[PDB]
DNA sequence: TGGAGAATCCCGGTGCCGAGGCCGCTCAATTGGTCGTAGACAGCTCTAGCACCGCTTAAACGCACGTACGCGCTGTCCCCCGCGTTTTAACCGCCAAGGGGATTACTCCCTAGTCTCCAGGCACGTGTCAGATATATACATCCTGT
DNA sequence: ACAGGATGTATATATCTGACACGTGCCTGGAGACTAGGGAGTAATCCCCTTGGCGGTTAAAACGCGGGGGACAGCGCGTACGTGCGTTTAAGCGGTGCTAGAGCTGTCTACGACCAATTGAGCGGCCTCGGCACCGGGATTCTCCA
């Protein structure tokens, strides 16, 4: 009902999702106040890679974020990701 | 009309590698033996990961190598793992790892 | 196909064709098409094969073998267009020979692409001949409490005479003329002949409910199979049909369910339907799609289209309709027309504007005419009145400064941007908001921000916190959430939910409108008799206005929305035609226009008029019969010199 | 005109050299077109330092043979150096 | 009816999700998060449809590489549940909150 | 016998910031290492940036991208206003 | 002969950077206006650590900049520290930092 | 005589050694360790006299960067002493014994 | 007589953690860190020889140790280069 | 205390879509000279590094002790797993535009390349001064008793 | 709890002292001019791919409730490690000597840039048949309560 207008998307990573996510990484039982902290952790992770991959594309004199720049932005941290054209 | 990789008797294309070291600005001069030696070591490396994948996909009886088999292959061997420790694989997932204290009644 | 005749048809083409007609068939640029015809005349294909664009001067396919490569395939598929049209010519005359076997008149020309059999008053007066297949009387298995009109008597035997000839039919009458009422009657006429199914009706979820209403209403003997629910529910439905404990004549599904599940795909393939009825088969308009193959893969001895659109001048539509009506050509390869259909239209080229193709669009329409039964409104006439309303100063005072807030000083002055945007400032124009806002100024003027501008919503904000509406800190968000709602709605959250009632009523400003005091005339069109009316309204807030314009004069009971699209509605539509307790049921543009209601509600009123012919007539023929007992008249509301009048056609005509 | 280079057919090749009975999904093949491209990126980046460190302008076989001991771990590099000095020997006698 | 033992359903989801490989955050909540931080950083930006896909598996393999790591600290404190001091230990050692 | 460094230039800046401050030659070796790390780490990015978009040239724009990329933002904010201020003095010559 | 750094208004030898940026194989071609921009960010960065150093050497009541002043300069800053996160230093040691549970009961 | 409280002398050595900057492993035991692993790796090798000096501060700043880190785990288990499972946690997170 | 790995002596690591700010140590730590230090050297002194191996020198220089520690990720200043 | 009951592995079957082969093709690897210089080597040196070797003393080594912390046990309850009902919002598909993307043609200007020049910067040589260090010296802080 | 001795710490001055700082010759590296020529602007194009909208599903979140289990907490207890003394020992200082060898100049040369034409290997595309996903049926198996 137009009450989030691009604000509460950090709540889009829902509490069952990180519940689901730690099951793959093998955490057995989660305490209830974890979900707000990893919301901040994930966002400060994205606030590097979006910060970098914009700066590539803004150097590329164009506005669409392409694919390989993300890999090049992820190289700048030292987290190489495969299977996306490089 | 024999290729230099054919004159190597090998299967990674040694010509464009020698072209890649020209325009990659890695040095000013490339020796004759340098891309020959480099295509060999890619032929050893890209097989060695792929050899472990083909034995991995045989376990689930899949002819198509799915990258889940591939990521399971690399991290299982401990020596190849240290080559790619800071690397993830697309659609990769993780190895079967549950710590023993999480298991039920002994 | 003849390759030696193929290479001659490109030789006569290339020497003759203009520059735009070269690019319209080939898709190439304007410079290469000129450079091709700069070297022409061509005595042979080899004289065309030496055309190459020259190498760039000092400051991977040649132009010859490319253009002769495609146009040879163009002339290949053109003969397949002919191989479909000439085959469509065969079964087309047999319909006309079947129609002339009735002794019935056709007011339609074959170049219209339609047949139009209006009525049989010459068969009503002198009798039915012994050699005619026409059935003048409605079928006995149909409900005798529902009268089928004489043009509706035609279409069920128009379907039946097409059913005999082993074809696929297109009942392309305009919608609202009882196309749904004929196919139920055609199912009842099939019931008379011991042809009791199984039939399929693929009708979308917006019209899954009108059929199931009229299945009980028009032929209650007809066994209906609802193939709808969850996936595991329809699995129980699939087990209900695979274990044949109950035979059905009719199965109802959507376009959604029929194609996306393999389980339904193997199910419907394992039903082997006799008649399949395609209610708004617009996927049949696009041949190059996965859905169109999914539409035609399900077997049917008789395939019927129900859509009020005539056959347009588009060969991507027409060829997609040629494989439909002609049997054993969907089973053919059809590999020569994928080249025809893959040229995407562009600023430079289009396949519909080709000279040889344009002659074939006329040629395809000429043979698809006895397959398309379209009767117009004015050929079976619901006297039309177009009653312009007088102006009111309340509507006018926001209409006349809407020559200032609409006219932004940006077109016919330039803002500073990054690059030379010569036409992006043109492409930010023709925004659809201000046209429909001018089409809302002509509407009920209360929907605009004329009542509670800025400050009355602050009083709502403090006096909605005194409720369970109490979040963390939301005194300036809920108010901003209340700043974008309309003034009918900011009345409708303070009357439906009594949290603040100091300014719920504004001296009843819904009665202060030019369209409601003319509806107060139409209200007095409902006081001399039992004139239960049909009141169409294009907008939902207009419906939220018009639900409460009845909260003043005569009582409002049921807002007949078009948002009942889940299951069959009866209780919105059955308990009607009493004196004044149930008088005004407000129809809408979003309602299902395929089906109709009972014909006693004569005066059908349109609050808003249309822009395109997709709902210019659907809101206007719900009480359109040829057997009505009293005076019947369609109404639409037009204002003084609004663009709601200017979407109605008054500019000029043509003399040709 | 549009064209793009890869390594896919050569990887698809080296598969059939060691396993005739295996298929590759195209998303899996794109790993190896990246994985061999990362490995080729790193070893060249090693020699560029190494050629700069002895202030040479060339890259011979010795720089890469230095590099593959330097980058890869031991036993994998232990076959790998022998996988090259055998291979340039076949390049040595040929022509 | 019958209720399972607590934890034992959760342990089943470990072996269900370690053997599976699909993405674990819904695409559209992940995408609408990305564009929000985009025009915060610089506006008027569009994305390739595969560009967010790699961006997802960047974060997801990072979050598994945190969660599998922060499980080791909660074991080390002789517990079986993670707490926000456990993940606070994780980035401090890894090189964020040093 | 011949070796080259930055030791006069470091000290230079030093005296044009802190004119009343000595510096040990070990501390000079830190700075001459510190210059040849930052200059090393920048030019690796400017190579790769032009390598990604296939520009054969290294210009002022790519270094401006890398300084926004490599160094963090408030350090990037002054630096991007430094060289642009520096090249504008270079421009009118 | 007006020196390039003086027409740039700096101290770092832009000719030396321009000589190094050719032979460092970072491209096959380098713009003339490129290494003037590199000289400024270098002279900014070498100033910014050193200004924080001379603050710390002032607190130790000495004139000589010593490596103990350097490591205490870089770690005490936050934003500079993330640039030199994995970077060690010579003779520097570690910032004084007591954890909370280290004090006696 | 007078004996101090235990730990309180140790706490004094924290503030003595955090403010000081000299090397903390004797040179000749460090050097004779280096040459042993040298000819294990390849023999006949000599060293520059400053080459072991940087090699010392490589290891020493690495060992402080481990010990200051492994102190954080022993705090996290509500103890004040490190145990060989604490340092075993440290390299597992850092990227050695993963 | 003595092991050179036991040349890294138990008072030294005790003195070392005081720089790192550890209050009290277990006695089993002294035989764990000796493993940690020696596995650390067998990476870097592996890399330190291989540069000199490439330069065909029989002496190790200080500048190679930095070029060893550079690709370790443990880059170190204050020694040239 | 085994028996029920949810999840599982096995499999027949469908089928589908996509990896995979055939073919054209194209441009770029290969061949072939030809130039020149970058590196290989031969030589030398001097220097830096190895090694003796004796002195010495700080620090390592060893040891009691005690005490605190660590590990364990019990307890407690608070919290979160587990399922059920609701609902929502994601997924999905389509249908749009449409503006950003990639390409080409075209020029240009700017930057490599060469030469000359000449001083900016370097190796080395002095010197003095900050600074390291004794040492009184007063002063802070923890230790334990009354 | 406060006193206070004991212990530690900055102050402050005094005396080396070598390391930093300037200074001076010198040269080579950098600045200026000039020119090619090509790399990049750029503006046009066009086509694609993005995105915004809508609908319609439904798996999925989400809310709640319960219960029981893990976390904290307190206790105890005992161990192994701080802490100081005394003793050993070797690290380091500072000489001594030697010598490989690291680094340097010098000389060819041999290998690789270069451009040209060569010519086929690869790559874009298009089929097509079969691995794989489903899927439902079917036997097996663990897990909870006796």
């Amino acid at each position: 009902r137009h009450r989030k207008v691009l604000r509460d998307n950090i709540q889009g990573i829902t509490k069952p999702a990180i519940r689901r996510l730690a099951r793959r990484g093998g955490v057995k039982r989660i305490s209830g106040l974890i979900y707000e902290e990893t919301r901040g952790v994930l966002k400060v992770f994205l606030e590097n890679v979006i910060r970098d991959a914009v700066t590539y594309t803004e150097h590329a004199k164009r506005k669409t974020v392409t694919a390989m720049d993300v890999v090049y932005a992820l190289k700048r941290q030292g987290r190489t990701l495969y299977g996306f054209g490089g | 009309a024999k290729s230099r990789s054919n004159r190597a008797g090998l299967q990674f294309p040694v010509g464009r590698i020698h072209r890649l070291l020209r325009k990659g600005n890695y040095a000013e001069r490339v020796g004759a033996g340098a891309p020959v030696y480099l295509a060999a070591v890619m032929e050893y490396l890209a097989a060695e990961v792929l050899e472990l994948a083909g034995n991995a996909a045989r376990d689930n009886k899949k002819t198509r190598i799915i990258p889940r088999h591939l990521q399971l292959a690399i991290r299982n061997d401990e020596e190849l793992n240290k080559l790619l420790s800071g690397v993830t694989i697309a659609q990769g997932g993780v190895l079967p790892n549950i710590q023993a204290v999480l298991l039920p009644k002994k | 196909i003849d390759t030696a005749a193929l290479k001659e048809e490109v030789l006569k083409y290339m020497n003759r064709c203009s520059t735009q007609d070269l690019a319209d068939m080939t898709g190439c640029t304007l410079a290469e098409a000129e450079f091709m015809v700069a070297k022409r005349p061509f005595p042979d294909l080899e004289s065309a094969l030496v055309v190459k664009q020259p190498r760039p001067v000092i400051p991977k396919t040649p132009l010859g073998p490319r253009l002769v490569g495609i146009c040879m395939e163009i002339m290949r598929g053109y003969f397949v267009v002919d191989a479909l049209i000439r085959q469509c010519e065969q079964l087309g005359g047999k319909i006309q020979r079947g129609i002339e076997a009735w002794g019935l008149s056709n007011t339609a020309t074959s170049d219209e692409g339609e047949t139009s059999l209006v009525n049989f008053d010459q068969m009503k007066s002198f009798g039915t001949p012994a050699n005619s297949s026409f059935i003048t009387t409605p079928p006995a298995s149909f409900s005798p409490d529902i009268k089928l009109q004489d043009y509706q008597i035609i279409g069920i035997n128009w379907l039946y005479l097409l059913y005999e000839l082993k074809l696929a039919g297109i009942l392309a009458d305009e919608m609202g003329l009882g196309k749904t009422c004929q196919t139920i009657a055609f199912f009842s006429l099939l019931m008379d002949k011991n042809i009791n199914g199984p039939h399929l009706v693929i009708a979308p979820a917006s019209t899954m409910e009108n059929w199931l209403r009229e299945f009980a209403k028009f032929c209650p003997k007809l066994k209906i199979e609802l193939y709808y629910g969850s996936q595991v529910e329809r699995e129980e439905i699939r087990e209900r049909i695979n274990s044949n404990k109950d035979s059905y004549n009719v199965m109802l599904t959507t376009y959604r369910l029929a194609a996306t599940s393999k389980a339904d795909r193997l199910f419907l393939r394992n039903q082997k339907f006799n008649v399949c009825v395609y209610d708004e088969g617009h996927y049949l308009k696009n041949r190059a799609s996965e859905r169109y193959r999914h539409l035609m893969s399900i077997p049917a001895d008789f395939r019927v289209l129900l859509t009020g659109t005539p056959l347009q001048n588009n060969l991507k539509e027409l060829i997609s309709l040629l494989a439909f009506i002609l049997p054993h050509v969907f089973d053919y390869g059809l590999k020569s027309l994928d080249v025809i259909f893959t040229m995407k239209k562009s600023p430079e080229s289009d396949f519909e504007r080709a000279l040889l193709s344009e002659q074939r669009v006329s040629r395809a329409k000429m043979m698809m005419a006895p397959f398309v039964l379209r009767r117009k409104k004015s050929q079976v006439l619901k006297t039309r009145i177009i009653e312009f309303c007088e102006f009111s100063e309340e509507e006018r005072r926001r209409y006349d400064d809407f020559a200032s807030k609409q006219s932004v000083n940006s077109l016919l002055v330039m803002k500073t941007n990054l690059d030379t945007n010569a036409n992006l400032a043109k492409k930010k124009s023709t925004a659809g908001f201000v046209l429909v806002q001018l089409r809302k100024l002509a509407d009920h003027p209360m929907l605009f921000r004329i009542h509670y501008k800025d400050d009355i919503l602050r009083q709502m904000a403090k006096a909605i916190m005194n409720e369970p509406q109490y979040k963390k800190a939301n005194e300036l968000y809920i108010f901003e959430d209340m700043q974008y709602m309309s003034d009918i709605e900011l009345h409708n959250l303070c009357c439906k939910f009594p949290s603040i009632n100091s300014f719920q009523l504004k001296d009843e400003p819904w009665m202060d409108a030019t369209k409601v005091r003319k509806l107060k005339k139409l209200l007095t069109n409902a006081v001399e008799n039992g004139d239960r009316v049909v009141l169409f309204s294009q907008f939902t807030q207009v419906l939220d206005i018009l639900q409460l314009v009845m909260k003043s004069l005569n009582l409002k009971f049921l807002r007949f929305d078009g948002s009942t699209q889940v299951d069959f509605r009866q209780d919105l539509i059955d308990q009607f035609y009493a004196d004044e307790s149930i008088n005004v049921f407000l129809l809408s543009t979003k309602a299902g226009g395929f089906g109709i209601n009972l014909a006693c509600a004569n005066m059908v009123i349109l609050y808003d008029v249309s822009f395109n012919p997709f709902d210019d007539l659907q809101a206007e023929d719900r009480a359109h019969r040829v057997g009505q007992k009293k005076e019947v008249t369609v109404y639409k509301f037009v204002v003084k010199d609004t663009i709601e009048e200017h979407i109605q056609r008054l500019a000029n005509a043509k003399i040709a | 005109r549009k064209r793009k280079e890869s390594y896919a057919i050569y990887i698809y090749k080296v598969l059939k050299q060691v396993h005739p009975d295996t298929g590759i999904s195209s998303k899996a093949m794109s790993i190896m077109n990246s994985f061999v491209n990362d490995i080729f990126e790193r070893i060249a980046a090693e020699a560029s330092r190494l050629a700069h460190y002895n202030k040479r302008s060339t890259i011979t076989s010795r720089e890469i043979q230095t590099a593959v001991r330097l980058l890869l771990p031991g036993e994998l590099a232990k076959h790998a150096v022998s996988e090259g000095t055998k291979a340039v020997t076949k390049y040595t006698s040929s022509k | 009816p019958h209720r399972y033992r607590p934890g034992t359903v959760a342990l089943r989801e470990i072996r269900r999700y370690q053997k599976s490989t699909e993405l674990l955050i819904r695409k559209l909540p992940f995408q609408r998060l990305v564009r929000e931080i985009a025009q915060d950083f610089k506006t008027d930006l569009r994305f390739q449809s595969s560009a967010v896909m790699a961006l997802q598996e960047a974060s997801e393999a990072y979050l598994v590489g945190l969660f599998e790591d922060t499980n080791l600290c909660a074991i080390h404190a002789k517990r079986v549940t993670i707490m926000p001091k456990d993940i606070q230990l994780a980035r401090r050692i890894r090189g964020e909150r040093a």
